[PDB]
């Protein structure tokens, strides 16, 4: 297969799954000094796609009304589409596991964005081999001093 | 208080 050919195939996967929502191989835990966390019940290869973080897609005037009224965890995902600033709000609890994922900068899932026929999604792909039975962690990205004096646990 | 998450 030619690069195209697998990257064609690559994100027919994705789709699928988006789609789908389908949510296999992970499971709630209880982690010691985080709340809870999603664990893998299976092993995930590097640059497997693991699941959405999934929630209401929302613009930023939306976003800082509803921070505004939060400050109940913190459960919103900020980026960039477009020369614009989205948010997932993932804050209602539903049983979608992507929300419930907890932070490491040395962790072992990579948020990327997905953009489907002009729909950004936000999606959680493996950046090494996860073994089974251990913690799903990616790096939340917040790095302000005003963050991480409150929140200590963004610094690791 | 808050954090947030940010795409990076
Ligand atoms: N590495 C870490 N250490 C301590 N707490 C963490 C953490 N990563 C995430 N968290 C916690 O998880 C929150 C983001 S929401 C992720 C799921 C959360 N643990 C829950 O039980 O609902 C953070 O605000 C913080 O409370």
């Amino acid at each position: 297969k030619s690069k195209a050919e697998l990257q064609s195939e690559e994100r027919k996967r994705i789709d699928e799954l988006i789609e789908s929502g389908k949510e296999e191989g992970m499971k709630i835990d209880l982690i010691d000094g985080k709340g809870r966390g999603v664990i893998a019940t299976k092993q995930f290869s590097r640059g497997d796609f693991v699941v959405e973080f999934h929630g209401d897609l929302i613009e930023i005037t939306d976003a800082k009304k509803r921070e505004a009224l939060y400050a109940t965890g913190c459960y919103m995902y900020y980026f960039q589409y477009l020369s614009k600033t989205y948010c997932v709000d993932a804050t209602r609890e539903t049983n979608r596991l992507g929300r419930l994922i907890n932070h490491s900068k040395c962790g072992n899932c990579q948020t990327k964005l997905h953009d489907i026929d002009g729909v950004p999604h936000l999606i959680l792909i493996a950046s090494r081999d996860i073994a089974a039975g251990e913690e799903l962690l990616y790096d939340y990205g917040d790095r302000s001093k005003a963050s991480i004096e409150a929140h200590p646990w963004l610094k690791h | 208080k808050r954090h947030r998450k940010v795409l990076r």
